[PDB]
């Protein structure tokens, strides 16, 4: 499994652009695990085969995932949305 | 760190399908992008093709 400060700090990198709200990877690993762990209304959510659970709300086009023990995995906001979604 | 990477083919993620960040290409290993290779706009902004192309240039 990967690091996770790692895993958080790369994931800023490529995604912090994304959300201008948030100024550090601290922020942003802190705002995935609230979406998942509160997630607003309209938040829809799939299991996968390993236990990963995957969220999506289509109001924010937010897209996150995180393991069966709670740890954030991603979060960005897909460019093709809901068709992204409906693919998995 | 002992699955290849789906856009170069090295041998870096761990659990594959689960959205780590390749070190050496970038790709974020979206498990939507690597089962439909043409699929732009997922965790990567590129499709796994066209990530590839530009990679094997580099
Ligand atoms: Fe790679």
């Amino acid at each position: 499994k990967v690091e996770p400060v790692g895993n958080a700090y790369g994931h800023w990198t490529k995604h912090g652009k994304e959300f201008p709200e948030y100024q550090n990877a601290k922020q942003y690993v802190d705002a995935a695990h609230n979406f998942m762990t509160n997630p607003p209304p309209g938040t829809l959510t799939k299991t996968r085969p390993n236990g990963d659970t995957l969220y999506y709300n289509p109001v924010t086009n937010v897209f996150a995932s995180k393991d069966i023990n709670g740890v954030p995995r991603t979060m960005f906001k897909p460019e093709k949305g809901i068709e992204y979604w409906n693919k998995q | 760190g002992s699955y290849p990477c789906p856009c170069c083919g090295n041998k870096t993620i761990d659990e594959p399908g689960c959205y780590e960040i390749c070190p050496i290409c970038g790709w974020e290993d979206d498990p939507v992008q690597s089962a439909d290779p043409d699929f732009s706009g997922g965790a990567n902004s590129p499709s796994l093709n066209e990530a590839k192309r530009a990679f094997n240039e580099q």
